[PDB]
């Protein structure tokens, strides 16, 4: 139970999490989108300065603009961490499947510019599994840029059974747009960013998932101007699980959350599928939708082989599910293996 | 039942 | 007896348990004046091999039973 | 509904009151292990029924 | 040699990841164990056995049958049987049948002596477990926290109260409606000069 004071970072697509190890809640949380003319903070989101382009370091779940990554890391170490970045280990949280070149570039940039004495990174599925308190399981993450069913066995991502669907930040940023326009309505990038923000607010406010196939529903009102929305709010979320249910705006084929889970479990080797089915874990931001886990559970039960247990984690009530990765990373640097299994300062040199 | 699968895997390893 | 050429063919962990690293057999390359003959002895003897200074290039006196 | 709710609630209460494990102690023993533990393991395997003995030696880390 | 080296590198990475996973899982298990240790320490006879896990005896079932007339005919009588026959089990079976037959649960009350509170809730959890029961301790502070989920919600269908606690909170129990008011060992309720009579009358 030794603690050295490591700063665990997690570069998310919607909000970056950071804070000292040994905490049960991310102390740092703010939008990750960088506004370059070069301001990265909630202030940047608020300040209406000269023409600004809204972009993010992550693209399809992979860091593309290293300049923005360096900028956000420096801004964090300067204002949020309020401590010099030369006497504190770092536990980076990469993507579900990171590449050799990306990890090499990250390690090189770190050890060169920041001179971190100890830098280590691990998968996100394993971190979430550790946060939930289980080694074997099936992580069902739905982030702002991708949703993936990552089967983990003994805290290691089974790269052979990974899957992915187009469910990303484009979930309702443009569907809810037309849904609202049905009744009625600094650069273009900033306008799109503000539109996405207000659409996410509308989502967290009224968007709800049904328990079964789409059906009539009473209307609900909410400000933005005020309007009363009928069952329209219950239509778009249907596309997350069943493609046949959404027949008009879901193309010809689509791997829903349930179908994604089934495919991920089927692609895995024998002797481990029972453990995966028994312990199913959900993650991401889209899981916060109302009645999401309920529909997921009551639907996966139908698409479940006989005598196969299905016991998920009932943590959706708490908002910390989205930060499960950060919780796992923080609790990771409080063990004895932190000194045994770790990358020191003279391993790469 | 688990022990049955375990011994079957052991027999498969022996044949290998 | 004969000049030893120790080598342990890596084998999958105990199939009855989990995974990892185990050794199911230990091959010793006893080389005699007439020729060479590798013996796939029991792995439990590995302790005896490490006990004495049994390095590649020396003569060892093995016992059947 | 509320019926199954109360059923599960009192079942949990009964489990708690009756809990008034060896596997946990074995896991603790494992914790205390420095880590480079070599395990001598031999089990009976088939070729009473005809069978034979097989020996296995598991090495924790590559150092050993 | 090349392919075996590649496979061995992959297996070594797998094993390092598995060791880290085992370590973190063991630490989480220790934390959970510590948390759990800190937290824990002309007589129709047709009865339904649904939710009756505790086995009942023949005479117990017969007694249950004889007393079915009370609830069905809206009658009340005294149950004076020699100790050792388990009247608590009979009342538990009655509460279970009230739900097995009709869909009405309602909020119930059971008056038990101070030295018999734990015994009664233990028996309830043992015989016919499925139920919602609450205890009454700490009349000053603890009860105040428990009385914050009774008005609007039906957090519990049965309550195990004590005699001495009623007289200090009559203004609270008389507000909520109740269906069954069980009182055991009426020997303490045989003196008219006591104030318990008028206190329990207005229920
Ligand atoms: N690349 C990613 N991988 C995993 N999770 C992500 C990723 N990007 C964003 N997330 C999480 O998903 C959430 C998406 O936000 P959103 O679902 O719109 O909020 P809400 O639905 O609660 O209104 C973000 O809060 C973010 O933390």
């Amino acid at each position: 139970g030794d603690e050295v004071g490591a700063l665990v970072f997690d570069i998310g697509s919607y909000t970056v999490r950071a804070g000292y190890a040994g905490e049960d809640c991310p102390k740092v949380d703010f939008p990750t989108a960088i506004g370059m003319v070069y301001y990265i903070d909630t202030n940047a989101l608020r300040v209406p300065r000269e023409n600004m382009e809204a972009i993010s370091p992550l693209k399809n779940g992979m860091v593309e603009d290293w300049d923005s990554f360096q900028a956000i890391l420096d801004h964090t170490y300067k204002m949020h961490v309020k401590s010099e970045a030369s006497l504190h280990p770092v536990l980076m949280s990469e993507a579900p499947w990171n590449t050799r070149a990306k990890r090499e570039k990250l390690t090189e940039l770190m050890f060169e510019h920041y001179n971190i004495p100890a830098f280590f990174l691990c998968k996100t599925a394993v971190l979430t599994a550790f946060a939930n308190g289980r080694s074997t399981g099936l992580i069902l993450d739905s982030g702002a840029t991708h949703t993936t069913a990552i089967p983990v066995h003994d805290g290691y991502v089974l790269q052979q059974g990974i899957v992915k669907s187009p469910l990303a930040g484009d979930f309702i940023t443009m569907q809810c747009r037309e849904l609202f326009q049905e009744m009625n309505i600094v650069t273009r990038s900033w306008h799109n960013y503000m539109c996405n923000c207000v659409i996410q607010d509308f989502q967290a406010s009224v968007l709800q998932v049904s328990d079964s196939t789409y059906d009539e529903q009473v209307a609900a009102q909410m400000p933005t101007y005020n309007c009363d929305f009928g069952a329209e709010r219950l239509k778009i979320p249907e596309g997350l699980f069943d493609p046949s249910n959404v027949k008009g705006l879901s193309g010809n084929t689509m791997l829903g959350v349930s179908h994604v889970v089934t495919t991920s479990v089927g692609m895995c080797d024998i002797d481990i599928r029972p453990g995966l089915y028994g312990s199913v874990i959900v993650a991401g931001g889209n899981t916060l939708i109302q009645s999401f886990t309920d529909r997921l559970n009551r639907e996966l039960s139908q698409k479940t082989p006989p005598s196969m247990r299905l016991k998920l984690i009932a943590n959706n009530t708490t908002v910390e599910r989205r930060f499960s990765s950060w919780i796992g990373g923080s609790i990771l640097a409080s063990l004895g293996t932190f000194q045994q299994m770790w990358i020191s300062k003279q391993e790469y040199e | 039942n688990s022990e049955d699968a375990v011994m079957t895997a052991v027999r498969a390893w022996e044949f290998w | 007896e004969g000049e030893v050429t120790e080598l342990t063919p890596c084998e999958t962990e105990n199939p009855m348990g989990g995974y990892g690293k185990t050794i199911s057999h230990v091959i010793i390359g006893l080389k005699t004046a007439k020729g060479t003959k590798q013996l796939k002895l029991d792995p439990s003897i590995f302790e005896s091999l490490q006990k004495e200074r049994v390095e590649a290039g020396d003569v060892i006196y093995i016992e059947a039973n | 509904l509320l019926r199954e709710a109360k059923i599960t609630e009192e079942l949990n209460l009964r489990s708690l009151e009756t809990y008034e494990a060896d596997k946990k102690k074995q896991v603790h023993k494992k914790r205390k292990c420095p880590g480079p533990i070599i395990t001598y393991h031999s089990v009976t395997v088939p070729l009473p029924p005809a069978r034979c003995s097989r020996t296995f030696i598991t090495f924790s880390d590559d150092a050993t | 040699r090349e392919e075996r080296g590649k496979k061995e590198e992959q297996s070594r990475l797998r094993r390092i990841a598995a060791s880290t996973a085992r370590e973190i899982e063991c630490f989480w298990s220790n934390i959970e164990q510590v948390v759990e240790i800190k937290l824990r320490v002309t007589s129709v006879k047709f009865n339904a056995p649904s939710l009756l896990y505790g086995a009942l005896r023949d005479y117990q079932k017969i007694g249950l049958d004889w007393l079915a007339k009370l609830y069905r005919k809206n009658l009340n009588g005294i149950l004076a049987d020699e100790a050792g026959l388990g009247k608590t089990v009979q009342i538990i079976a009655f509460f279970a049948h009230l739900a097995c037959n009709e869909g009405n649960w309602g909020p119930h009350l059971v008056v038990v002596r101070s030295c018999n509170i734990l015994k009664w809730e233990l028996e309830l959890k043992r015989w016919c477990p499925g139920l919602k029961i609450l205890s009454y301790i700490g009349s000053h502070r603890e009860l105040k926290a428990k009385r914050q989920e009774w008005a609007e919600p039906n957090s519990f269908h049965v309550c195990i109260t004590s005699y001495t606690q009623f007289f200090r909170g009559l203004t609270a129990f008389t507000r909520v409606r109740w269906k069954c008011l069980v009182i055991d060992e009426m020997q303490r309720v045989k003196g008219m000069t006591e104030r318990h009579w008028e206190a329990v009358f207005t229920l």
